[PDB]
């Protein structure tokens, strides 16, 4: 019993690790979105704003 | 001319966001004020004025219709963006 | 006739005013020219600011001007020598040879702002072009007059991938490549010019099949903004005048695109996103509408992009996007460890990859060996833990095909000769699909798999794997 | 209608935003130095001007339910956060409330009013 | 002190960050073009010969330990960044271990020294 226990509670760290994975994926690619949108955007506020220094 | 002629148009607005950039290159040409993105304030009245011209008439005027299907490409897969 | 002269009124960076008289003031984007020691200053006239008064932009270096020196205005834009005789010469944005080897011959002068054609003489057909490269011509193929974009890097080929296309073109149809160096690096230069004379592409005593124009990294803005204009007007003349479907290599597209925004600057025009001009959309369709098919001839483009901060969302990369077709992403160093092209068929795609225009064969083939390579990627984490023994039967086949089509991705090269024994092979495009269909249909499984590794027609195949039984028995 | 008639009105807008936004569009080519993002110098005092106006008025009383476009789903948009002061009752309709399917698409946590007093 | 007297001194600035602050502060009104993240563009030469004026001559010695405010705790703002070439010891403190309870808050990694050497 100890054995067939010991297995299956490897099989379900197993099984929610490569799920914890794919959602760490999701998270990667939602967020590296919104930080290019958000570099773009800082430099544009840069860029406006020394254009209304001249 | 054919919405108000009693017919119905179909109008397709292909890439709208290009026709937003040559605004944009226009007015910064003009030495107008940039906005958010650089977009010039009057963006948003552009589109306005060009989508609003399209709509079902009633029947005192001819009962004419204008559909208008713009396509605006969102880059990166985001519609929370300022011109979309 | 009278010869238009003007007076120099300041010199501000490499923005030039130039003073004229009344009536006498030419069009922008015509060419000015002075008396300098060093040679001839060209200016480019960008605006009229009024007043006799208008505002050029240097070509070269202007270093030690003075108020009051006179100018004269050529008539119209900076001409290029154009013809034939540029084949195998080093040619500039303004026309003159650096390559020292005597003047250029060339009977026509031709300038190098023009219009694209009108809309009536543009192809109406989708038309396929044959590159060579088994793996290119097949996965992603080149569009007839495409606008094909370089994803490569350092280390991974990406010039021998260019004399091997231009010897290709060469061989097949007509193909007379034109190079355009836009920012050369000026050692990269060199070499790519001894390259060119050992691989025989360039015959000093003999003919070229390519003219290399470039604008080296130090010269001014400006220059690098025209270079790829002068190399536009080099391959149109082929195309309009000779019906060949010529080749054009840009070095970076990001590069003009960095020249054109330091261009607006220095005028004066507001950055509008990230410190890109105004005018970035403009120009980028300026450049890339006249390179196109016609009803004669017609020019293809390969020009490699750089991506910053590999970001590809930033404006240039999305406007260059705008204008690819078909791309190809050279692996850094993935399929380089094995296959000489590496090439990474999984990642470089095509837009022209349609059954109306390859056919439903080529379609079927392609997407069977696409998905047969994404199926063989996707087990190749549970091959590198256990091994060969979890797989099914199904799937230990997949894999074993997958892995003969990885190893029968890989062709030699002609230009290649040298390097290291193998005698490439124009491999044509329905030899190629022909082969890969017969690899997919699952006859040639026996035949082991470094018996398709540098490898070309499907015969040469059958012909490695009888010399290899005959050296093993 | 609340001074003469001394009525209860319950006057209704349909966008409060597209006010600063034609504000915007005139100051540009009215000859002002830009304001922050592209706004006009005078945003709060045109719209304190604007809403003040609309007051409970001891003769009478009005009910004002205003409406507020945010411009790219940013609740730091300076009109959007010149108006939060000049507002009691807020709603902020948040969008991930909406891609959720719970409609009406209203942030608990940050609707917030000044009546919830015990 | 050093030269006349030829004396060791010790320099005690504190928030030199505030002397280019003030800088910035008359650039604009000046007629000079702002430079990035708006600071004048004269900031280095100025600094540089302000801090270059700090030495130890062959007369006499000086130490100078002064403090550098960050704006808003990073330290790639224009005028700490070009202030570290300016200074051998610098010893940054750290936000993250003050509230950590260690309120020495030297960072024990980023805080650098030439004199470490064996």
């Amino acid at each position: 019993a100890m054995a067939q226990g010991y297995a299956a509670e490897i099989s379900a760290r197993r099984n929610a690790m490569d799920n914890a994975s794919k959602n760490a994926g999701d998270m990667i690619n939602r967020y590296s979105i919104l930080y290019n949108r958000t570099r773009q955007a800082v430099i544009t506020n840069e860029l406006v704003d020394i254009i209304t220094g001249a | 001319w054919f919405r108000d002629n009693g017919k119905h148009a179909l109008i397709v607005y292909d890439d709208l966001s290009k026709q937003a950039v040559a605004y944009r290159q226009l007015s910064l040409l003009l030495r107008r004020p940039p906005g958010r993105e650089a977009y010039p304030g009057d963006v948003f009245y552009l589109h306005s004025r060009l989508l609003e011209r399209a709509a079902k008439l009633s029947e005192k005027e001819g009962s004419g219709s204008l559909t208008a299907l713009p396509v605006i490409e969102t880059q990166g897969g985001d519609v929370s963006a300022y011109i979309p | 006739s009278t010869p238009i002269t003007g007076k120099v009124t300041a010199v501000i960076g490499a923005i030039v005013d130039v003073h004229f008289e009344q009536s006498e003031l030419p069009a922008i984007l015509n060419a000015l020219e002075i008396k300098t020691p060093q040679g001839k200053l060209v200016l480019e006239v960008a605006q009229h600011l009024g007043e006799n008064t208008v505002r050029t932009i240097a070509m070269d270096g202007t270093e030690g001007l003075v108020r009051g020196e006179k100018v004269l205005d050529t008539g119209g834009p900076i001409s290029v020598p154009v013809g034939r005789e540029t084949l195998g010469r080093i040619i500039n944005v303004i026309g003159e040879p650096i390559d020292e080897r005597g003047p250029i011959k060339s009977k026509l002068r031709k300038p190098i702002h023009a219009d694209p054609p009108s809309f009536a003489e543009q192809s109406t057909s989708a038309e396929i072009l044959e590159t060579g490269i088994k793996v290119v011509d097949l996965l992603a193929p080149y569009a007839r007059g495409g606008k094909i974009g370089l994803f490569g890097g350092a280390g991974v080929g990406k010039t021998v991938f260019i004399q091997e296309l231009i010897n290709n073109i060469a061989k097949a149809h007509g193909g007379f490549s034109v190079f355009t160096g836009v920012g050369e690096r000026t050692r990269e230069g060199n070499d790519l010019y001894r390259e060119m004379k050992e691989t025989g592409v360039i015959n000093l005593e003999g003919e070229s099949k390519v003219a290399l124009v470039f604008g080296q990294m130090n010269e001014p803005p400006g220059a690098r903004a025209r270079v790829a204009l002068t190399g536009l007007t080099i391959a149109e003349y082929f195309r309009d005048e000779e019906g060949q479907d010529v080749l054009l290599f840009i070095d970076n597209i990001f590069r003009f695109t960095q020249a054109g925004s330091e261009v607006s600057a220095l005028l004066g025009r507001i950055p509008s996103a990230v410190g890109y001009q105004p005018t970035l959309a403009t120009d980028m369709g300026l450049l890339q509408e006249r390179i196109t098919t016609t009803k004669k001839g017609s020019v293809t483009s390969v020009q490699a992009v750089y991506v910053p901060a590999d970001d590809l969302t930033d404006p240039a990369p999305a406007t260059t996007f705008a204008h690819l077709d078909a791309t190809t992403v050279l692996s850094r160093g993935i399929s380089e460890l094995g296959i000489y092209p590496a090439v990474d068929p999984l990642d470089s795609k095509s837009r022209l990859l349609d059954a109306a225009v390859v056919g439903q064969e080529h379609y079927d083939v392609a997407s069977k060996v696409q998905e047969t390579l994404q199926t063989y990627k996707s087990l190749q984490d549970i091959i590198a833990i256990l091994g060969m023994d979890e797989l099914s039967e199904q799937d230990k086949l997949t894999v074993e095909r997958a892995r003969k089509i990885q190893r029968f991705l890989s062709q030699p090269f002609a230009v290649a000769e040298v390097f290291t024994g193998i005698p490439g092979k124009l491999v044509r495009l329905k030899d190629t699909v022909a082969s890969f269909k017969a690899v997919l249909e699952g006859k040639y499984d026996n035949i082991p798999e470094h018996a398709f590794y540098m490898v070309g027609g499907i015969e040469d195949v059958v012909a490695k794997a009888e010399k290899l039984a005959a050296e093993a028995n």
